[PDB]
């Protein structure tokens, strides 16, 4: 039985005040566009949220343009192709939940948009149990067509290992390896759960700062007024 | 001609409630948190009234919306998450109001103590209700093992859980009434705190010491609105720190896949706040045993006024009785950690344990110490 | 009403408040640019500008 | 000293008390904006979007 | 419960300074840490040990699951 | 006095810019989300549309027309009156550049959508209940009561003409 | 001993409110329609928590939920119609209680008369933005038309119709925002309901004859509890006659259609009771004229207590302005009957003539004819 | 795949055209009103329906 808690893995952004690596972004959605998408779904993130963080604004026009996306009802009422906008969400695999069941053996692929906010672990999870896949031990055969990952809760996991040494070359010029794969789709993939840590973090900056302005004349003015109380010499006279 | 401070209708109110209200000389920080409620109550109101306007309660797209909230609106995840965290922090002063009142005697204000017990029962639902409308895994499955708690009632009981619950399970029609009741109670609440304040006024207030400070009282305006700024700036800071650093520290990540009456999660928990009676619910072995004791965790506090033997008010001159005190918060942080574990051996007689030392403390311990040290005191 | 605020005394009143008012009213008018962010105001004043 | 020109001048007055803090406003909110957000650039060097524009 | 109708009292007197004229921290470490190091030889005597045991009850809890999570020689 | 009323001045500042960007939060909140920003005021179209074509677009939440109005029909459009016309609406004001013409697509009788190339005149006509439009994107007469919604489209770039 | 109804202070805030609160003996029933406002309001509120609990704001499925309230839930179509008929009469209670107000010289209640004038404010907006809710082709064409409004307002005005919208027109958002404000106002008014009641209550209510009654005054209890139950049990006989047997008679049909946003309706129309002020609109040429008038219409309630000039308060002894009160409101009913017509000949001109005619007699007939009045009786 | 059975009352009445666009390219670009609240949308009620179809 029993279960790996995923190690503490050194993030850029695991720090209190650092904040995501958007080249590593860039790099992770590309893997998730590459291998990822032909399974696995994001559903609420979106062609132009990409904009600004690890696209310029034509090259996600472009991205979008790539894929064709099934748009509503034709002039004879026709449920057409047409090329994606930005305005357009990440297009995603068989349509509905029974066909993905049904093509990946009996198992759903759970969308990405959220998994990383999902799964308690967050990154150190998934990144494990991407580079975690291992010959199963003595005494543990499981099923045919499934894959021992130590990571996964029932360490029985239904995926063909995804991401394998060479397997998408990069537009940067970043080696293929495995390693590099799976930290920048983890780094996506904590984008994509969190499209504000880098905004949440200036905001943090800012309000740290603030205070750390605002305790000390307020309760500078607090001690200022109930300083009169702080000070009452009293007396007692009977006569 | 006169004074519009104490001659206004309105303000005659506000002067005599918040300016020139005769206030004990001597509060400790404790009774700010008083002050910290109401605002974790507007703070909190403010913020609850901004998803409400891109919060769609139908089931099929209240995830979806929720999602949308934090993604798409501008700045919705700051209100998001503000809203959460709120929620949070106004349990900790909740529990903390609870923890001053109880420890220096304020509970013998009587009308005030049972408004506030009323007051806890109503923001404690609330809270249930707000949990489920994100409409997550642990949202739904919580909801659905609170709600079945209550078939336990003899006879009409699952009547009742036929009504509340909308029959079937929790689906589209719950989510609907629960995010009704979940926006007409805080107003409930407000005109709750309202008459606690009315209560709590012509009393005046409870000093640390316990003895009546009537010849000490100050007025209300010059200190105690800054010192209350203060401490409102404070949990600001608190609440800050957690909403814009660690925005889920408090909560469970499962939340964040829609739900599904497909699969339960592993683990089902309510919120932290919830635990200290949801372990209490697990230690009789009885459904019906369970209700009871789980209600009865809160119903105590209304018993405390009868179970007051010592002769002096206050804690701070009952040593004895501040251990058996301090006690009491270790088992009720006790009791929170094991709501929060599942059920094997070494949880089941720990927080068997847990809950009767909490018994034995509020309605037997407690008030044989204060009659031992009333012996011990030549009196 | 009219005529009772129609004296001497009264304006004497309104000659002596006309600065706080006046510079009250100019408190206002900057608060309101300041919260509103008013560009078509804080584009000339120096060293504000840079943020648009 | 130069606190009692500061008491004489600006803050005798709560109208331009009100003012003087108005104009602080003014000015500290672009102050505090600018250094916070160098501050917050100078940390996370060639990670934000800011400092990665120039390849594309 | 307006002031006036509070208490009766007599001879008391009560000597009390501008704020303006007072500094708002007067002695601010020098004398606030003996004051509070006196508060908190006086309090946790009495407040430490029930938080303390919640501690070992905790660890003990943790290890007990652990272990008896554990497989067994048999 | 200086002293003790700088340290509440400062205090005072501080929480007016704390105040401003707390409130300027929850305004912008109410204010447009994101989403209708980045989907419906966007309407960049190229100009591959080619001349004597009705291509329409379902944008905001009607269809529009990117007419190309070559020079014979626009003389047309010029030569028909504008007083008979039930809401006299002259081609001028109509239409900015006479090559490309914008519009709405939801016919004002009932609603539908008017089929291009049709409509006596020549224009557009609408077949829900017979009602035929002025090519130029006004109505000559028919059941519909009034013309063609225009929009507030923008010609920069005619290559890459936006609709607002 | 003292007695718990005037010791207690929630009961003795009752008492001192309707149980030994001295009241006028000649009290006719026009002042029966102030407590049946606040049955009326009650009476909404709660109907319409209900019909929070199965209406899911949306687009999608605003007009579905509505329908399946009307069609599927166990006697949902009467907490519908209770809820539309209800908010019909409850105009018609506060329209014949302001009717009071200009009549009986209740408007020197200063205090009182603004708060009023606030509430009315209030429950426009809240009318105007419930009917919204339903999502018919009528609630969406008409939010349309009465938002747009706004962008008659110089400068900042188009961008405030962006902002109220939530985007470029009415859609979702606009719903969700509609639905979240149309929840929170009703407690707004009832606490301003309560603030209104305490300066009425500081100074008393005022008899039809305007001559100070407190030589005779009779205690509240006894007498001005019952017959306030025989009014709202006949305006209970009007409302449940309304909904039980003309349901949308009020309402018009074109509001039972999905709102599409592709056909403009054949004409747009307000309710019944927005129909005068919306004719004041239409009256003006000018677009921010417009708007100025129409606020203007129902502000100009707050300049009556400076208009009055007869030495006498009420109006039982001057008939010339029992004359120009009859006449004003048969204006208002042409306002009302032109708001309904479609803007043509005649309608335009007479819908103008009546909007001239309503500020002519409130701001220049009546001031002139107390005048005479005056003039008439030696004084 | 969606697969077809036999009504039931559960469901609603069948809907002859599967999207409204494809009901108006159908007919003539006319879209037939839905039929549910067609009473108690137009102005005389039973009256007007009546008096059209006669
Ligand atoms: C160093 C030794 C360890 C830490 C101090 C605690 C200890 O050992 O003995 C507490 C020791 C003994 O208690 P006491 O002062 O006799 O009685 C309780 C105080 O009156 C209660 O406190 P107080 O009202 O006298 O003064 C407020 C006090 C403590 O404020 C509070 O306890 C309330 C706000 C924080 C609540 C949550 C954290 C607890 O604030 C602080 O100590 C620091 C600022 C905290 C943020 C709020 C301002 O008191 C202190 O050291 C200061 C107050 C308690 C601090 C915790
Ligand atoms: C829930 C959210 C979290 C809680 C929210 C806040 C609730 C409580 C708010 C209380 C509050 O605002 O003021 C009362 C509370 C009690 O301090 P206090 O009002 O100066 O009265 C102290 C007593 O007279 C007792 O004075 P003493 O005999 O300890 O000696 C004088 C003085 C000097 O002693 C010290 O300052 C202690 C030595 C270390 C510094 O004591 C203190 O300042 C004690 C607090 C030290 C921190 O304020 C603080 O605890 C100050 C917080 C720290 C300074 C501001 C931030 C930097
Ligand atoms: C003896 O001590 C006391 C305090 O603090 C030590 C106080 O703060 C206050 C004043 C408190 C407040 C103004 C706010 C906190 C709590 C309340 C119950 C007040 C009423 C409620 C609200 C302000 C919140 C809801 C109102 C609106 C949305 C009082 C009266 C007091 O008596
Ligand atoms: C969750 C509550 C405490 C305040 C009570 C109300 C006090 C008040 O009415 O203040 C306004 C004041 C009224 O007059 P006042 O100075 O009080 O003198 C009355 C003499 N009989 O007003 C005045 O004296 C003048 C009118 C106000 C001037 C304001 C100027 C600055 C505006 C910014
Ligand atoms: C951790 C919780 C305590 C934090 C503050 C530090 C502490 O232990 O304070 C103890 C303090 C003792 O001071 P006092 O109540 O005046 O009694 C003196 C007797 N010689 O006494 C107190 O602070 C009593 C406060 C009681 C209410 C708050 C604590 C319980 C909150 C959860 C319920
Ligand atoms: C209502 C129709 C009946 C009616 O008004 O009867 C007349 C009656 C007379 O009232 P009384 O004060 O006895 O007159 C003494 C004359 N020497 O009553 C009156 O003349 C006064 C009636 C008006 C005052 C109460 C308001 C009732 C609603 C009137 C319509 C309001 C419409 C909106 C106006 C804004
Ligand atoms: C060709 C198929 C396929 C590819 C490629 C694939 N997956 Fe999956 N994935 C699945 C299936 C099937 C499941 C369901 C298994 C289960 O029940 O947990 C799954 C489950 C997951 C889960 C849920 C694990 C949990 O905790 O339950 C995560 C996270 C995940 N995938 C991430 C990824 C990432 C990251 C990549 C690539 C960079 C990837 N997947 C590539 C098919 C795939
Ligand atoms: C007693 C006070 C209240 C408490 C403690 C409370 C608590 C909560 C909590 C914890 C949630 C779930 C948040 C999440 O899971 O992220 C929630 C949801 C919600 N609450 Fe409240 N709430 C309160 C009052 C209100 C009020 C007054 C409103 C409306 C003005 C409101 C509107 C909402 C809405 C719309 C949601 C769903 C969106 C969301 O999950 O954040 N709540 N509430
Ligand atoms: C809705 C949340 C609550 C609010 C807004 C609230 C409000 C207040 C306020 C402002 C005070 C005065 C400050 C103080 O003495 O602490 C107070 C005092 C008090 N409250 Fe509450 N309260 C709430 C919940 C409770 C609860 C749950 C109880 C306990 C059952 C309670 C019982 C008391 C008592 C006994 C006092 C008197 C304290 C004293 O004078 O010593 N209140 N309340
Ligand atoms: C001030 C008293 C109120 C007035 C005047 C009022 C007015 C209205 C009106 C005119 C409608 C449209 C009725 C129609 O469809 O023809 C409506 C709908 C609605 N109101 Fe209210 N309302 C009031 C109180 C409330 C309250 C307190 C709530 C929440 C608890 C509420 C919730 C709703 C809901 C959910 C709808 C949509 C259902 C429907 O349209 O029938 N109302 N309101
Ligand atoms: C929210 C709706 C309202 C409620 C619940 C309400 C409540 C009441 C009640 C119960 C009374 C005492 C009975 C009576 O005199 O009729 C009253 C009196 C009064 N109300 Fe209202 N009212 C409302 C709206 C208004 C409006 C719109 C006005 C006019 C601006 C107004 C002005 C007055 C006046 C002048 C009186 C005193 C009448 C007299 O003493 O003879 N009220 N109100
Ligand atoms: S809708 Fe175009 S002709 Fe009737």
């Amino acid at each position: 039985d029993l279960e790996l808690h995923a190690p503490s893995y050194p993030w850029s952004h695991r720090g209190l005040l650092s904040s995501l690596d958007h080249t590593s972004i860039r790099r992770g959605f590309q893997v998730y566009k590459q291998v990822c998408s032909s399974c696995h779904s994001m559903d609420y993130v979106a062609y132009r949220h990409l904009v600004g963080v690890c696209y310029t604004e034509e090259e996600a026009k472009a991205l979008a343009e790539e894929v064709e996306v099934q748009d509503g009802p034709n002039e004879d009422g026709e449920m057409f192709m047409r090329p994606g906008k930005l305005s357009d969400y990440f297009p995603k695999p068989y349509p509905n939940p029974e066909a993905a069941r049904a093509a990946n053996n009996g198992a759903l692929p759970p969308d990405l948009s959220y998994i990383v906010r999902a799964r308690h672990g967050g990154e150190d999870y998934v990144f494990s149990l991407l580079t975690g896949y291992c010959e199963p031990p003595t005494g543990v055969s499981l099923r045919e067509g499934l894959y021992f990952n130590p990571y996964f809760p029932g360490q029985a996991i239904a995926m063909a290992p995804p991401i394998y040494n060479e397997v998408l070359e990069f537009d940067d010029g970043t080696p293929a390896t495995m390693s590099q794969v799976a930290k920048d789709v983890c780094t996506f993939l904590r984008w994509a759960s969190e499209p504000e840590h880098d905004h949440r973090k200036r905001m943090g900056l800012k309000m740290l700062m603030m205070m750390g302005l605002l305790l000390p004349l307020v309760y500078a003015m607090k001690r200022h007024k109930w300083s009169v109380l702080k000070s009452r010499k009293l007396a007692y006279r009977p006569p | 001609m006169t004074n519009i401070r104490k001659s206004h209708p309105l303000m005659k109110i506000i002067n005599n409630a918040f300016i020139d209200l005769p206030a004990p000389s001597n509060i400790s920080s404790w009774w700010n948190f008083g002050s910290l409620l109401g605002i974790c109550l507007i703070l909190q109101i403010l913020t609850g009234l901004f998803l409400a306007m891109h919060y769609t309660s139908d089931t099929t797209t209240a995830f979806s919306s929720v999602t949308h909230i934090c993604r798409d609106v501008n700045y919705g995840w700051v209100i998001r998450y503000l809203h959460a965290n709120g929620a949070s922090m106004f349990f900790i002063c909740l529990f903390i109001h609870v923890g001053r009142g109880l420890y220096y005697g304020s509970y013998m204000f009587l009308e005030t103590w049972n408004i506030g017990v009323v007051l806890l029962f109503t923001v404690m639902a609330t809270a249930f209700m707000g949990y489920v409308l994100p409409w997550g895994q642990m949202s739904f499955w919580g909801a659905t093992v609170i709600t079945n708690l209550l078939s336990a009632i003899p006879y009409i009981g699952t009547d009742l859980v036929e009504w509340i619950w909308g029959g079937f399970s929790v689906d589209k029609a719950t989510l609907t009434r629960f995010f009704a009741f979940h926006f007409i109670l805080p107003f409930i609440i407000t005109a709750l705190a309202a008459v606690h304040l009315l209560f709590l006024h012509e009393t005046g207030s409870n000093n640390p010491t316990g003895i009546s400070s009537d010849m000490d009282k100050i007025p209300f305006h010059p200190y105690y609105t800054i010192k209350d700024i203060l401490g409102a700036l404070f949990m600001m800071l608190i609440l800050l720190i957690l909403v814009l650093f660690s925005p889920d520290l408090l909560g469970d990540p499962d939340n964040y896949t829609p739900a599904n009456p497909l699969n339960t999660p592993p683990h089902i928990k309510p919120e932290w706040y919830f635990l200290f009676a949801y372990a209490i619910l697990r230690s009789i072995p009885n459904k019906l045993g369970g209700v009871l004791a789980l209600v009865a965790s809160i119903l105590i506090l209304i018993l405390m006024p009868m179970l007051h033997t010592s002769k002096q008010r206050s804690m701070m001159f009952r040593p004895l009785s501040q251990c058996l005190f301090w006690m009491l918060v270790a088992d009720l942080i006790t009791l929170t950690w094991i709501g929060g574990q599942p059920v094997e051996h070494p949880f089941i007689i720990i927080g068997q344990l847990a809950s009767i030392l909490y018994f034995l403390i509020i309605l037997v311990l407690m008030p044989i110490t204060s009659i031992i040290e009333n012996n011990l005191l030549k009196w | 009403m009219l005529s009772r605020f129609l004296g001497p005394r009264y304006r004497e009143l309104a000659r002596n408040w006309i600065p706080t008012a006046s510079m009250w009213g100019a408190v206002g008018a900057v608060g309101l640019v300041w919260a509103t962010d008013w560009r078509l105001i804080l584009d000339w004043v120096p060293y504000i500008n840079g943020k648009f | 000293t130069l606190t009692a020109r500061l008491y004489s001048l600006l803050f005798r007055r709560t109208s331009t008390f009100a003012l003087t803090i108005a104009v602080g406003a003014l000015f500290f909110e672009r102050a505090f904006d600018q250094g916070a957000d160098a501050i917050y650039e100078h940390i996370n060097q060639g990670k934000l979007w800011k400092h990665i524009k120039h390849k594309y | 419960r307006e002031f006036g109708h509070l208490t009766r009292m007599r001879h008391v007197i009560t000597y009390s300074l501008s704020p303006f004229e007072q500094r708002a921290f007067p002695h601010y470490f020098t004398k606030g840490i003996p004051n509070v190091l006196r508060r908190t030889r006086a309090c946790i005597l009495r407040v430490a040990p029930p938080f303390v045991v919640f501690y070992l009850v905790y660890t003990w809890g943790t290890q007990e699951f652990e272990k008896s999570k554990r497989k067994n020689p048999a | 006095k200086g002293f003790s009323y700088l340290i509440t001045a400062t205090t005072t500042v501080g929480v007016a810019y704390a105040a401003k960007n707390a409130v300027s939060q929850f305004v912008s909140s109410m204010s447009a989300s994101a989403d209708v920003l980045a989907m419906s005021k966007i309407e960049i179209k190229l100009s591959d549309i080619p001349e004597g074509k009705n291509m329409a677009f379902k944008w905001r939440g009607k269809p529009l027309f990117v007419r190309h109005r070559t020079k014979k029909e626009i003389d047309q459009e010029a030569a028909v009156e504008v007083s008979q016309l039930r809401d006299p609406q002259h081609d001028l004001e109509r239409v900015k550049k006479p090559e490309w013409v914008i519009l709405i697509g939801v016919c004002t009788h009932l609603g539908c959508v008017p089929i291009a190339n049709a409509g006596d005149f020549g224009g557009y006509y609408c077949p829900c209940h017979g009602s035929h439009y002025d090519a130029s994107g006004r109505i000559r007469k028919g059941p519909a009561p009034l013309n063609l919604e225009v929009p507030t489209y923008e010609f920069t770039s005619d290559d890459l003409v936006i609709v607002g």
